[PDB]
């Protein structure tokens, strides 16, 4: 259960993502063993999403909220907070511990 | 609040499709909302607002269908995600 966050590089501190704003990020998702399943860094375009509206998984909904602007971090998401018993067919299997490297670049 | 125009239809259509596939794993149900919208494009635009939509997003949507057809033949879900990357691009620009 939960989502253990470990920082790679620090943010500004004061500026946080409130409800309404669109979190523009770069990210890299990889499985518990090490192997990589998705990455925006490899595509060379950042990923935008509106926080607070249940758009993304529970690990991101609480994990990205606690992060400040300009902060890189390693979010070790549990299967309770991730896709879980069902999973996501042919990508994420049942009961997977998802390791998400992510960098909150711009609040927008 | 009834979707007449194409951008209005494609907005709530992809929102319904994305909820079915990603939220509920319903692949068949995801196609049942997609396939009629793609069929109306294939018939062609009538109004100016339909034509200007087809100029902007029609190439992206037709490519997203081609990736969806590649999923039907192959079965590899990696092809279906490539369609959903294109569908997300057109959704934000409409939003
Ligand atoms: C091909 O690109 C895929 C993403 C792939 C898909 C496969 C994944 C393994 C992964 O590779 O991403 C991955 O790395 C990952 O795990 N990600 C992504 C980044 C954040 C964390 C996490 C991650 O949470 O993603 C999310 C999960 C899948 C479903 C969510 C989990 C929470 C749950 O409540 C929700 O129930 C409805 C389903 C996918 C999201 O995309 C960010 C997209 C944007 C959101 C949704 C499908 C829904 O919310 C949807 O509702 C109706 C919406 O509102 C949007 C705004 C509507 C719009 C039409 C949808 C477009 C579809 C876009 C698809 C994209 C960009």
């Amino acid at each position: 259960s939960g989502v253990q966050v470990e920082t790679i590089s620090p943010g500004d501190g004061r500026t946080f993502p409130k409800r309404g704003q669109t979190c523009v990020v770069h990210y890299t998702g990889m499985l518990e063993d090490g192997k990589k399943f998705d990455s925006s860094r490899d595509r060379n375009k950042p990923f935008k999403f509106m926080l607070g509206k249940q758009e993304v998984i529970r690990g991101w909904e609480e994990g990205v909220a606690q992060m400040s602007v300009g902060q890189r971090a390693k979010l070790t998401i549990s299967p309770d907070y991730a896709y879980g018993a069902t999973g996501h067919p042919g990508i994420i299997p049942p009961h997977a511990t998802l390791v998400f490297d992510v960098e909150l670049l711009k609040l927008e | 609040g009834v979707a007449i125009l194409w951008h209005e239809m494609w907005h709530e259509g992809l929102e319904e499709a994305s909820r079915l596939y990603f939220g509920e794993r319903n692949v068949k149900g995801m196609f049942e909302v997609l396939e009629p919208l793609h069929a109306m494009m294939e018939r062609g635009p009538q109004t100016l607002k339909e034509t200007s939509f087809n100029q902007a997003y029609g190439r992206d949507l037709m490519e997203a269908q081609e990736w969806c057809r590649k999923y039907m033949k192959s079965g590899n879900v990696k092809d279906l995600t490539q369609a959903w990357d294109l569908y997300y691009h057109v959704f934000r620009r409409i939003s």
